[PDB]
């Protein structure tokens, strides 16, 4: 029992947190995407928002 | 500037102070007396003064000092003795030659003028510093060499660093200057009463305090930084424990509030603590006085100085944890601090909540207690200190119900119970191990498993023994001892045994005077383990009686083993009793 | 084994943590780097000098209409300090349009830095004792945090 | 869009007094403004407009009125009410009482801001709760049961392990399942606890691996008092976000509900307001009110949050100001025994009080068994009957108890030892559990019940 427990676990967990740790730095990357490609749009939304004043 | 308007007994109203803060000390009048600011209605302020306010004419002038209730730490804190108000009274007797204490008195808390050893650490001049640093270290005494660290919410670029010599706490030893300024720092440094000594972050609590006596040590064991609360208001048992604490505890130094007591008892603590002196493990003789600070506030003192008090006491032992040592805190009664708050509530006229106490006691009451615990210092070299605070709670009448005495419950993690019953039993001792109880025991996990892995399995057997003992009183008292059962006698003899020898330590005799956790440990294991073989043995009650009178006199003799016969002799000698008793009992059955 | 693969169950919560953790702080220096890159763009909106006085001349007659006081005390950037000194009491008669009332006085002179400033009014009133301050760097951030829902809304994927 | 408008910055405060900082020469106040006070040595801190008259407005800090100058300090008009930054990012992390994090993360980014004392739901939508929920306690779902909506809390005064049974709860909660993704959501706000117990809360929390789905607000003591009344607010904000606008069912956790009582005392002694019993505030009715009254089942909605405070008998007594409120509003109870403690029982949850108002309709045919409602009737009358009969026993005698009370003690001892027990972390399923309750209930004689029939029971089979 321990050693066949022990056999599954040497490696197992390691080899989900390795997977998990690389599909966040995937999800990362398409964020960073995402960001690039909506930064002008906000920064004039902004811009245009701080600039437009009334009364 | 600033000139009195309205002075109606405590309350004194002056025009002038646009600019004061609320919670802000102040000096009235020629007198200089000394108050505080509540209510800042437009110009005027509100000036609470503690003193007597008679004689004082209006227009007397009255003086701002940017600086809320503060404390003045640094070396030489240790040894001298402090008002609420933190008034050096020794240095005061000695300087106005007068007994009392005269109205507008300014000694400084120190004495600026006596010279200190100030060596400096190797911190290079051109370097870089911030709060908490270890920068220097002064030999303000024998036994407790004062690690002066940079104060902190301080941090810089070092300009200067002075060299090892004798200088005043006048003299300015430090100089920063992170921006373009430069300020240099002494010796003596100030932190508010109120708000805390900054801290990096609070630590689990892992180790125990070693009060000397084997019942609290033993059966309901205190960490480092947790709070305990005692029950003493008559025979001064209370004293008692303080004292064991200071000759023999953990605690690098020890500080104790004495606040609103008797004058009398004040005036007994303090002969009786000079008396007192503590054994070093090299065995040379050294009074606990030079690592103890003393604050004793009796009834003729000021409502207001009584309050603060114990934030004093309190803030005196977070200088020492921040300093990276060790400190016990005791308040000689939290009952009449919670008298000294209902009198200042009474006084600034607030709703009663219960039985007259204002609403905000259970706030300000489980912060003092929450100040207290396993630290990890601010700045470097990285030092771990620890307060644990053995606030001591006097019911009125001895009944729970008081809502001081509930909070304090409710907040507390450890509570001895010390009863008077048991000093009216002639138990010196005098530890209720029944309605006291212990929520640490977890955390003593890994150090008993350290020091003994069948420790904590022998310390659950004890307090199983402890309830069956409290049942089998009532069950003799209803039919009688030979009604039991021959192992429910045992166990009944067997707790008698271990309250009259193990729990009852005598504390008198020079052999019993302090129980090492070690000798305690050896006692309590040969006690389990005579219970257990003799409890498997059945044979009968009365004949294992007689043939195993020997092994109860070899029990017994573990606590007439004692560490004065020396700690290896000790272990040696409650192996020995434990083995013969051991024998005895399988070779009989 | 069962008190045990508690601790990898443990372990494998704490590497979720982290990683979602990780992934919440790189959206917030996103956020925070879309801030910086508004700031930066506001300063370069503040170097104009014709259009970006109209705006400044609205700024003073609202702040005076809302504050509704009868003495300020404006301070301004030294740069545009000429442009805001040519505005001067054209302000005071459009909030006098605004609202039929006599124009207050008006008085401009110390400057914060440029860059720190970034332009805006601090219109003030007599004594200093209120403030109706109206910097651009301060008029932004004030609209980041009104519009932080809809950036969350922009980000989609 | 309106032009927005930069908010005004003050410096005319005119007066301060106890918790409370006076304004003047304001130009249009509002009630409930949150103003955020900074003060000339440069550090600030929050607080509320309590009145506003005049040109006068009257506030109370957040952090304490200490340390402030009456020409120096100055006081910023938000002109809004206070919000929480709610957002599902917000799940499996920790916040202060104020809500500011303490994780170690980032702030959240807000997918839309919501006013918390948010207002309440038409009752016309409000539905009643009808799902059971899988604790991971035995004696809470086989008698006085829990509905996904129903709101009960945990009658438990000082030194009971009442902390440890809301974290075995927490981390042993789970849907009947008789869906991951929409499943209990819980939110465990901390109001007013101990260090040590903040830290035991964390350890068990992260262990658990419950964080992938739980938030926690914590509150120390050292926290300033006010911070802890918007504590039990903020996390029924982030509660209701998560459960009617974003759909997982959640399962909000108060502790210390005695120690927001507190607060409130506190805070009415400061504004001097008209004093309740024991010198309560007259409103705390109310201001429980907007508390407790937030949990159920909106009908549009798939959504459903579910209320479990803890309480603490101040003196050990259920006629306090604070139970007996909550016992008025509550919908129920579950006492903790402290003489079962004594007697060394883990769970010591004392039946004889321990009630659910919901559970007439928790129980029925989707769930549990036709039987259900007489075996709990059965087991919580005849327990009441057997400590009558132990308390004959007591002012009499052994011989007292006659062929049918030593019945009655007999099953009350027997109900105390087997059926009340439970493990640390014992998932009881309600079969199993009821088997042997059916079986304490025929140590009785089967004929002698007089309010069950024994056909109800008899619709059941034994093994």
């Amino acid at each position: 029992e321990f050693q066949r427990k022990l056999a599954e676990s040497s490696g197992d967990s390691g080899a989900n947190v390795k997977r998990l740790e690389q599909e966040t730095e995937v999800k990362i990357h398409h964020l960073n995407a995402g960001a690039e490609k909506i930064q002008y749009d906000v920064v004039q939304m902004l811009l245009k928002h701080v600039t437009t004043v009334k009364n | 500037y600033g000139y009195v308007r309205k002075v109606s007994g405590p309350v004194v109203i002056a025009d002038g102070m646009n600019g004061a803060a609320m919670y802000e000390l102040v000096r009235v009048g020629h007198d200089n007396l000394i108050g505080e600011i509540i209510r800042l209605e437009g110009d005027s302020a509100t000036i609470q003064v503690y003193e007597e306010t008679a004689g004082l004419m209006v227009n007397d002038p009255v003086l701002r000092t940017h600086k809320p209730l503060s404390v003045e730490l640094g070396p030489g804190i240790l040894g001298n003795i402090f008002d609420g108000i933190q008034r050096p009274l020794k240095t005061i007797a000695i300087r106005s030659g007068d007994v009392y204490i005269p109205r507008g008195v300014s000694v400084p808390a120190l004495d600026k003028d006596t010279l200190w050893e100030f060596q400096p650490k190797k911190i290079g001049e051109g370097d870089l510093l911030t709060g908490g640093d270890l920068y220097a270290t002064v030999f303000e005494n024998s036994l407790m060499q004062h690690h002066v660290a940079l104060p902190p919410d301080a941090m810089g670029k070092v300009t200067y660093v002075a060299p090892a010599g004798q200088y005043s706490l006048k003299d300015t030893v430090l100089e920063l200057e992170f921006q373009g300024v430069k300020k240099s720092f002494t010796m003596l440094q100030a932190w508010p009463v109120r708000t805390p000594r900054p801290v990096s972050s609070k630590l689990a609590a892992d180790t125990p305090l070693l009060t000397g006596q084997r019942v609290l040590d033993a059966l309901f064991p205190s960490v480092l930084g947790g709070t305990c609360a005692i029950p003493g208001a008559f025979g001064c048992g209370k004293t008692v424990i303080s004292q064991a604490l200071s000759k023999y505890s953990n605690s690098d130094t020890v500080v104790y509030v004495g606040c609103g007591e008797r004058g009398n008892e004040m005036a007994e603590v303090l002969m009786d603590f000079p008396q007192l002196t503590m054994t070093l493990p090299d065995g040379r003789e050294e009074s606990v006085m030079k690592r103890t600070t003393l604050v004793a506030n009796t009834s003729n003192m000021p409502v207001a100085a009584r309050e603060a008090s114990i934030y004093t006491g309190i803030t005196i032992a977070e200088y020492f944890r921040d300093m990276g040592y060790n400190v016990s805190m005791m308040a000689d009664s939290t009952s009449r601090w919670a008298e000294a708050l209902r009198e200042i509530s009474g006084r600034l006229a607030e709703m009663p909540a219960d039985s007259g106490y204002p609403a905000y006691l259970a706030a300000r009451l489980a912060s003092f207690y929450e100040r207290a615990g396993k630290v990890k210092c601010l700045g470097g070299p990285e030092r771990t200190g620890s307060v644990t605070i053995v606030g001591a709670v006097s019911p009125p009448g001895g009944d729970f119900s008081d809502p001081v005495t509930s909070a304090t419950l409710s907040i507390v993690q450890v509570f001895w119970g010390l009863d008077k019953k048991l000093a009216q039993r002639k138990h010196f001792p005098s530890v209720n191990w029944l309605i006291s109880y212990s929520k640490y025991s977890t955390a003593l996990e890994s150090f008993y498993e350290q020091f003994d892995p069948d420790f904590i399995n022998i310390r659950t057997k004890a307090r199983e023994v402890l309830q069956r003992e409290d049942d089998l009183n009532e069950i003799v008292q209803l039919v009688g001892k030979d009604a039991l059962a021959e192992g429910d006698k045992i166990t009944l003899e067997t707790a008698k045994l271990l309250r009259e020898d193990y729990l009852a330590q005598n504390a008198f005799t020079p052999y019993d005077k302090f129980c090492p956790f070690y000798k305690s440990v050896w006692m309590m294991r040969n006690i389990i383990h005579f219970y257990n073989l003799a409890n498997q043995a059945v044979i009968t009650y009365t004949l294992i009686k007689h043939r195993l009178g020997d092994l109860f006199y070899r029990l017994v003799s573990q606590k007439f083993e004692d560490p004065a016969e020396g700690e290896p002799a000790l272990v040696a000698k409650f192996k020995k009793l434990h083995e013969d008793l051991t024998a005895g009992f399988r070779a009989l059955e | 084994e069962k008190q045990v693969e508690i601790r990898k169950k443990i372990e494998y919560s704490m590497q979720l943590n982290a990683s979602r953790i990780k992934v919440l702080q790189a959206q917030d220096d996103l956020v925070s780097n879309m801030m910086e890159a508004a700031s930066k763009e506001v300063l370069n909106v503040s170097r104009d000098h014709n259009s970006y006085k109209k705006l400044l001349k609205g700024l003073i007659v609202q702040s005076l209409l809302r504050l509704k006081e009868p003495a300020v005390l404006l301070r301004c950037r030294k740069d545009d300090h000429h442009l805001v000194e040519s505005v001067l009491e054209s302000a005071k008669e459009e909030y006098a349009q605004k609202l039929q009332v006599h124009p207050p006085e008006i008085i401009v002179h110390h400057n914060a830095h440029g860059p720190s400033c970034s332009g805006g009014v601090v219109v003030a009133s007599r004594d200093g004792k209120i403030v109706c301050e109206n910097t651009l760097d301060a008029r932004l951030d004030v609209v980041f945090r009104k519009k932080l829902p809809e950036i969350r809304k922009q980000l989609v994927s | 869009e309106g032009t927005l408008e930069v908010a005004m910055e003050y410096r005319t405060v005119t007066g301060v007094a106890g918790p409370l900082v006076i304004l003047d020469k304001v130009k249009g106040p509002k009630y409930y403004e949150i103003v955020n006070i900074r003060l000339g040595d440069g550090t600030m801190r929050r607080g509320q407009v309590l009145e506003v008259d005049g040109e006068k407005a009257v506030v109370q800090v957040f952090e304490g009125t200490s340390g402030i100058d009456n020409k120096f300090t100055t006081v910023q008009f938000t002109g809004e009410v206070l919000k929480t930054p709610v957002s599902l990012d917000m799940l499996g992390r920790i916040f202060n009482g104020s809500g500011k994090p303490i994780d170690n993360g980032p702030p959240i980014l807000p997918e839309a801001y919501l006013d918390i004392s948010g207002s309440s739901i038409n009752p016309s939508e409000r539905t009643y709760p009808e799902e059971m929920i899988q604790t991971g306690i035995s004696t809470i779902d086989v008698m006085n049961s829990i509905a996904r909506g129903q709101k009960i809390p945990l009658f438990s005064a000082a030194g009971l392990p009442h902390n440890e049974i809301a974290a075995q709860i927490c981390r042993q909660a789970g849907l009947v399942k008789r869906g991951e993704e929409d499943n209990f959501a819980i939110v465990f706000a901390a109001m007013g606890v101990n260090m040590e117990t903040a830290q035991f809360f964390k350890r068990d929390f992260e262990e658990n691996g419950s964080m992938e789905r739980v938030t926690l607000f914590l509150n120390l003591a050292n926290d300033p008092t006010i911070e802890r009344i918007i504590t039990p607010r903020i996390a029924l904000t982030t509660a209701e976000y998560l459960a009617y606008e974003c759909g997982k069912h959640v399962l909000v956790i108060l502790t210390d509900m005695s120690s927001y009582a507190d607060a409130l005392r506190e805070v009415s002694a400061a504004r001097e307001e008209v004093p309740g019993r024991r010198g309560y505030p007259g409103y705390m009715y109310t201001d429980l009110a907007q508390i407790y009254e937030r949990a159920g089942r909106i009908e549009g909605r798939k959504g459903s949050i579910t209320q479990i405070p803890i309480l603490t008998m101040p003196n050990d007594d259920i006629t306090h100001p604070t139970p007996d409120l909550t016992g008025y509003i509550t919908e129920g109870q579950i006492y903790i025994d402290r003489q079962l403690q004594n007697r060394q029982i883990y769970p010591p949850i004392n039946v004889l009080p321990s009630l659910s108002r919901l559970m007439k309709s928790a129980i029925g045919e989707g769930m549990t068994r036709r039987d259900h409602s007489d075996v709990s009737n059965q087991l919580y009358a005849n327990y009441a009957i057997g400590k009558d009969v132990q308390a004959m026993k007591a002012v009499v005698g052994e011989e007292a108890l006659s062929s049918e009370d030593l019945l009655y003690l007999e099953f009350l001892d027997k109900f105390e030892r087997k059926f009340v027990a439970q493990g640390a972390y014992d998932s009881r399923n309600i079969f199993q559990s009821l088997d042997l309750a059916w079986t304490l209930l025929r140590i009785f004689p089967r004929e002698l019940l007089h309010r069950i029939p024994g056909k109800t029971l008899d619709q059941y089979y034994s093994r």
